[PDB]
RNA sequence: CGUAAACGAUGAGUGCUAAGUGUUAGGGGGUUUCCGCCCCUUAGUGCUGCAGCUAACGCAUUAAGCACUCCGCCUGGGGAGUACGGUCGCAAGACUGAAACUCAAAGGAAUUGACGGGGGCCCGCACAAGCGGUGGAGCAUGUGGUUUAAUUCGAAGCAACGCGAAGAACCUUACCAGGUCUUGACAUCCUCUGACAAUCCUAGAGAUAGGACGUCCCCUUCGGGGGCAGAGUGACAGGUGGUGCAUGGUUGUCGUCAGCUCGUGUCGUGAGAUGUUGGGUUAAGUCCCGCAACGAGCGCAACCCUUGAUCUUAGUUGCCAGCAUUCAGUUGGGCACUCUAAGGUGACUGCCGGUGACAAACCGGAGGAAGGUGGGGAUGACGUCAAAUCAUCAUGCCCCUUAUGACCUGGGCUACACACGUGCUACAAUGGACAGAACAAAGGGCAGCGAAACCGCGAGGUUAAGCCAAUCCCACAAAUCUGUUCUCAGUUCGGAUCGCAGUCUGCAACUCGACUGCGUGAAGCUGGAAUCGCUAGUAAUCGCGGAUCAGCAUGCCGCGGUGAAUACGUUCC
């Protein structure tokens, strides 16, 4: 589009806009419809995605802690949800898992 | 909110000081500087004249005798309405010195405020004066109140 | 003590004079004249749903435009309209009175023609949600960046008036370059006086 | 005595029903003889917490859970723990304990607000710091009472009271008195017959009439039609009659305060909550960051108008730099300059440094005409006061109708013992009087602005140029500056009041106009309690202009002239 506005509307909107639309809106930005799982971190630290996901009905798979409640998620995994090596292992098995999985 | 600032000007064609022209902005009555620079100039001829010396140093010798160094400002507690004592910043000093110069010399009365604020210049140089009777009772009044500080 | 009108606000930045001509020597008298003109057509086409009438003063010649929103109930067969508009003018004011009528496209977006809409219905007792929402609704499939009615008076109830509001979109009345059509009108029912007052933010200029 | 908010406002017993965590008195274990760590178990005592309970607050293994046993107690509030009776008591009283009558509530917990002589933060001429006033006197003006024939009506703490009224002699003007009128002073009707007008005389204060005189209407293919007049007839008119607690419309005020809301979501049984809170920040719900919210709207800001500067165009009626003439910018000449009015450019925390989270922003610097929304204006959110307006208008309802309507003259709205808002002039040497010299802005002018000359002491007058106006006029600015004069007094202060003589406007200045001339010259020598305005070209002071308007301005609305003092600060109102 059009570059050309005022000096600095362009900042002082598109900017300062960017910034904050991006870093929220991430990855989920081209979701287009709503989806079927959901895979947290944390379910003690982020109580509020938990909460409407098992409100939504939307099955969860997740890694909880033992201080968290099991009964909660649809699919409990007991690991390490601070340990970048433990955080980065589950994600890597189950994004692999998903990646063999549309053939 | 926060604290504002002024300003003044420096010279006077004869007599180059500041504060002679903080002075001629003073005691201008209705807008009226060149009435007030025809009082100040006939004054401080007549303080060159009646006694022989530049009416310069005389007039900072009238100032120093009058410039107060403890106002005493006010603070009511309860029901016991105490006056409290305060250290004057300088430009205070200097602008309540031309008050009192000012208001003590009109106050006076004699053939014009031309002769008033001569009389006044020269009473407040040799200390005892109208003016001064005022700076005197407001260091009295910071020496009775100076239990509090 | 409330908003100034938007239609007299904005008068000489963006929206122009209705009464465009200038003085020599009896303004009071084509003001009046104007006015004796406007009072007379706003009668007659208040059956016709004439919305805003701007006359011109062309040295012995008046130019009158008239916004209307249809043709064929103003300028109708030709002949009869044509006559009866431009006959009497010339006679109630004595000289010549020419007529251009320009037809609004949009019915629902000049705020006379919508406030006259609203008003009509509340004299056809239509209650007086019906009458705003549906004509808001009439208005923003219309176009319209906003629109605002507001009825005041008894509204068939009786020792207690008020006012309601009904809006959707922008209305920015303090944006000065606005281009906001702003209307009044009344409606004289059994129960006393109702006041309707519509704007409608149609969209600004860069 | 035998009562306590004798409380855990929670009867005793027992069993069962996640955890975390202090602690008091014990016990046992896993290495160490120890110190001590850990584990384990009791009984007591705290807090947070799951299930469960609850109306909610909350309780939750020390239950307010889930059960069983037993006891005590409750069945709306008051009357009333009263009265009577009995028992106990030295007494005070305790215990037991109603009823007539009376009410439709009393009550719990929570929510939104408002308030607090509760806490926090912040802001505004709100306070302080100053400067000038008002309250005292005189007058101008408005309002209460009171006098009235009428002293028309409306406003009534802030937010009525130099307000509607941006101009009451007549008019306005409603109110009063008297003379009057009755499809009516104003607009649609119906039927006629033609013009209406115009003057003259008489009445009469005039309206209203008697009359005289005068009627010239017209358009067409003959029927008529556009007026105006009367003449009827009845529909109707007419209300500045009431209700602003029926209303529309239009305003004040909080308040240019920074708030007020909504969508979708989630939380809560629900009312509601959330956003909108928190941290910094702002003039600002301004903006950022975090957050169960994401957004949006009306507000805030910005665009809009003005002023601050410069570039281009455009030079006449405006300007005179160099070119000579002029009584004169007058002439020739010139668009440089001012000025004018169009388009621009321009200031945006933009650039630097510093702080702060690096953000948002803040403090200083350079440039610049302009520095941090540059000064001002316009803009007045949701709503609050059943605020104001039925008298600008339009109005629903109610009332009057040969009158609550209409005309005419005269009066009143200007009364006056009193109070009371706003203002003007002074009380004086920074002054008064007299003479000389200069410097403005902004606006008005066609039956209007009116030059110059003449006359009059003067207000002004007569003849008249120019001007539909950057040309000509209003328009001789005033404080100011410079000389002369009085010398601190009720005066060479002040001008009230008043007599006489004038002038202008207008049928008419008696009630009731402004101004001049002569004379008289008063209260007043800076104002009690109390109280108001202003933060910079502002306050103070000085004139000028214009609406309104024939004439009436001390009011209002604008304009320039000179032109300050202070803001430490938020302790207090």
């Amino acid at each position: 589009g059009t570059f050309d506005v005022l000096p600095k509307k362009e900042v002082v909107q598109l900017k300062k806009e960017l910034e904050r639309l991006e870093k929220f809106l991430g990855g989920i930005k081209d979701m287009k419809d709503l989806p079927d799982a959901l895979f947290i971190i944390d379910p003690r630290k982020e109580r509020i995605a938990v909460a409407e996901a098992r409100k939504l009905n939307i099955p969860i798979i997740g890694i909880v802690d033992t201080n968290c409640d099991p009964d909660e998620i649809d699919v409990v995994i007991p690991a390490n949800d601070d340990a970048i090596r433990a955080v980065k292992l589950l994600t890597s098995k189950m994004a692999d898992a998903i990646l063999e999985a549309k053939q | 909110k926060g604290p504002v600032a002024k300003r003044d000007v420096l010279p006077d064609p004869i007599y180059n000081s500041k504060l002679v022209s903080r002075l001629i902005n003073k005691m201008m009555i209705d807008g009226k500087k060149g009435k007030s620079q025809t009082i100040l100039y006939k004054s401080f001829d007549i303080i060159k004249e009646r006694t022989g010396n530049d009416a310069m140093e005389v007039f900072e010798q009238a100032l120093k005798n009058i410039m107060p160094v403890l106002e005493v400002k006010a603070r009511r507690v309860g029901g016991a309405n105490y006056q409290v004592p305060v250290e004057v910043r300088p430009e205070r000093r200097t602008t309540l010195g031309l008050r009192w110069l000012v208001n003590y010399a009109r106050l006076r009365g004699e053939k014009t405020m031309e002769e008033r604020l001569a009389n006044e210049i020269l009473d407040a140089a040799n200390n005892t004066g109208a003016a001064v009777k005022k700076r005197e009772d407001t260091h009295k009044m910071a020496e009775a109140n100076k239990a509090f500080a | 003590g409330q908003k100034v009108n938007p239609v007299g606000l904005r008068i000489g930045v963006i929206r122009d004079w209705e009464s465009k001509w200038y003085a020599g020597k009896d303004y009071a008298d084509f003001l009046h004249e104007d006015l004796k003109i406007r009072e007379y057509i706003s009668k007659r086409l208040s059956d016709a749903s004439v919305s805003k009438v701007e006359i011109e003063r062309a040295a012995n010649r008046v130019n009158i435009t008239i916004h209307t929103a249809k043709p064929g109930m103003v300028i109708g067969k030709g002949g009869s309209e044509v006559e009866a508009l431009r006959k009497a003018l010339n006679s109630l004011t004595g000289k010549r009175v020419h007529i251009n009528i320009l037809e609004i496209k949009r019915a629902d977006l000049d705020a006379q023609l919508v406030a006259d809409n609203i008003a009509r219905q509340l004299e056809n007792r239509v209650s007086f949600r019906r009458a705003q929402k549906q004509q808001i609704q009439r208005t923003m499939r219309a176009g319209a960046q906003g629109v605002k009615t507001m009825v005041s008076g008894r509204l068939g109830g009786a020792d207690i008036a008020r006012s309601e509001y009904y809006s959707e979109g922008t209305v920015p009345l303090h944006t000065l370059r606005a281009d906001i059509d702003y209307a009044t009108s009344e409606a004289d029912t059994t129960y006393g006086k109702l006041g309707v007052k519509v704007w409608i933010y149609r969209g600004e200029v860069l």
